[PDB]
């Protein structure tokens, strides 16, 4: 309406919602489909679920490599959305028990899962980079609000999925048997709708062309830089003032600078997988903690598992609260939150959330059940962790964009998602080790988060901003 | 390994509780399931319980209703049938399968490698 926000983002945000919703609709039923339709092991079902999740987390590499080196965005997004839709077609087509059995179902399900992972890893970074690219580089104030609304749409899709998916798998009769075809068809239709709404804004988007084989040039420049300093028995100036400064006999400065910026941001992100792994220990351990506290609430019996819903919901209350109020208040005075202090204070908030969880666990273990904790008293730690997530993830998206060279805007987003992926891998590997008391586990997680925050703050103090 | 099943006769419309005792190796490393072989029939899947007990499945019949559940300590797994009808007058086998990655259907005989002895639960 004459503002600084292009109408085109209206198509992007509405797309991402329709995507996340669909994704969270398909993932939720996934395990059950393995167990009660394909009749797989608990081991096999869990392994396939985790492998699918890891592939979804790691395909952003392929997505960004395509987008920033070839076809640009809006053609990586379009084609990978088509791949996503084909994967959904196979998934739903492989869940109707009328054709084949135990051989066609398995193959179709696995192929659909692979295609879904490929599509997700390549609709994730490219869509965010595209929406950011819709804004002029001078409009960094509106781009932050756009990223806040992007995260808000993601979380709203997650919440609506958690609230609507059981309605689709409850007492349905696809073919003399539970209706898993609908549980995947509805996400498939939502993905198709997301693709349609995205493609309907084609005439409005601000498609910037790719700048060449960015990935190949970056790899070649780094390899030449690391090979040229090898002046073992001789040499006087292998590479001075940086490890990229004498990789300049080729690769003009306009590429050396971009490689430098990418390297700086990657070094900054180095410890983020640890933070993601530590923060992810709140959808499982906190459910176990909630299992040991009263959940009547006096009004409605609240199952511990339902407490998970409090993560997205609180975010929907903090994203507008922060971006519109708290941050504004921080800007009322001289205080300068530089998008890297926001992330550090978010890490600190997560550390405090796990410290509060440890204190609550100690209080639970202090029973002797007159002093039985309600399902409340889990509210403070959820509030703290959700505030940490809001102040970290949105700021990290904006930081990955604003600090990315124009030629590799969707590669820094891929690096962000890959920190998330490595955090997931760390979670997977550490899940097999459990020999500590729950209160000691929470204390250890809080201490580890404090150490991670300290390391990240020290590294971000010496970070050289792109400019 | 070396699963032993113990049941007995019951009356129509009553509830019976079969027991499967596994001895020799840990009971937290085995996916377990129940099968029945009515005289003249091949074998019918009855119920399944995973190694951890979290995942439990029952055949379409599961006459009236069933409830399978294991106790990894002492290796006792039991099946709780409630509304037994003149059918299901069959020997109930106990099948034990180790933990492993596989695409075999958990509700089939091919999936399970260790079979116990039957128990004639007539009605
Ligand atoms: C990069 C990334 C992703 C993603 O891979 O697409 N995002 C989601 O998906 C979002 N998740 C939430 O908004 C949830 N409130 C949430 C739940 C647990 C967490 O440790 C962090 C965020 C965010 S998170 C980081």
């Amino acid at each position: 309406f004459g503002s600084s926000y292009p109408v085109s983002i209206a198509f992007i945000v509405v797309n991402e919602f329709c995507e996340r919703f669909s994704y969270y609709g398909m993932k939720a039923v996934l395990t059950l489909y393995f167990l009660y339709f394909l009749h797989w092991n608990e081991d096999t079902s869990t392994s396939v679920y985790h492998a699918f999740s890891s592939l979804c987390y790691f395909t952003p590499i392929l997505g960004a490599a395509i987008a920033d080196s070839w076809l640009g965005k809006f053609k990586t997004i379009i084609y990978l959305s088509l791949v996503y839709v084909l994967g959904h077609v196979f998934k739903s087509l492989g869940a109707i028990p009328i054709l084949g059995g135990k051989m066609l179902h398995t193959i179709l399900s696995l192929v659909g899962l692979s295609l879904i992972a490929l599509g997700t890893g390549g609709i994730k970074p490219c869509v965010a980079a595209f929406g950011g690219d819709q804004f002029e580089e001078e409009h960094a104030e509106a781009r932050t609000r756009y990223f806040s609304v992007f995260y808000l749409a993601i979380n709203a899709g997650s919440l609506i999925s958690t609230f609507i998916t059981p309605m689709l798998r409850g007492d349905v009769k696809c073919f003399g048997q539970d209706c898993y075809a609908l549980a995947f068809g509805v996400p498939g239709l939502l993905m198709v709708l997301a693709l349609v709404v995205f493609a309907m804004g084609s005439k409005m988007y601000r498609k910037p062309p790719p700048e060449g084989n960015i990935v190949a040039q970056v790899i070649k420049c780094i390899w030449f830089a690391l090979c040229n300093r090898f002046r073992n028995r001789s040499g006087d100036l292998p590479k001075r003032q940086h490890w990229l400064d004498w990789a300049a006999e080729k690769y003009p400065k306009h590429l050396i600078a971009d490689v430098k910026a990418l390297t700086r941001v990657l070094f900054l992100y180095i410890p983020l997988p640890m933070f993601w792994a530590l923060l992810d220990q709140q959808g499982s351990r906190w459910t176990l903690q909630a299992n040991k506290m009263n959940g009547d609430l006096g009004f409605f019996v609240l199952q511990p598992d339902q407490m998970q819903v409090l993560n997205p919901f609180l975010v929907l209350i903090f994203i507008p609260l922060f971006d519109l109020v708290i941050y504004r208040l921080i800007s009322k005075c001289r205080i300068n939150f530089s998008s890297l202090r926001k992330m550090a204070v978010g890490m600190i908030l997560a550390c405090l959330a796990f410290a509060v969880a440890a204190l609550v666990e100690t209080k639970i273990n202090g029973m002797i059940p007159v002093n039985k904790l309600s399902i409340a008293w889990q509210l403070p730690q959820y509030v703290l962790v959700t505030a940490a997530e809001v102040m970290f993830s949105v700021t990290g998206l904006e930081f990955s964009y604003s600090q990315a060279p124009s030629s590799m805007k969707s590669v820094l987003q891929a690096a962000w998602l890959l920190t998330v992926a490595v955090g997931n891998i760390i979670v997977l590997v550490v899940a097999q080790f459990s020999g500590l008391a729950q209160w000691a586990e929470f204390v250890l997680f809080s201490c580890l988060l404090l150490v991670v925050c300290l390391i990240f703050s020290v590294m971000a103090y010496y970070y050289v901003p792109l400019k | 390994q070396l699963v032993e099943s113990g049941g007995g006769l019951v009356q129509p419309g009553g509830s019976l509780r079969l027991l499967c005792v596994a001895s020799g190796r840990p009971f937290n490393d085995y996916d377990m399931g129940w099968f029945r072989q009515a005289p003249g029939k091949e074998r019918e899947f009855v119920a399944s319980i995973s190694w951890s007990g979290r995942v439990t499945d029952y055949s379409d019949s599961m006459k009236g209703r069933c409830t399978v559940s294991r106790d990894n300590a002492k290796g006792t797994m039991f099946l709780q049938m409630s509304n037994l009808v003149p059918r299901d007058t069959a020997v109930y086998y106990c099948a034990a399968a180790r933990r492993r990655w596989t695409f075999k259907a958990t509700n089939t005989e091919e999936f399970y490698e260790t079979w116990g002895q039957g128990t004639q639960v007539t009605v």
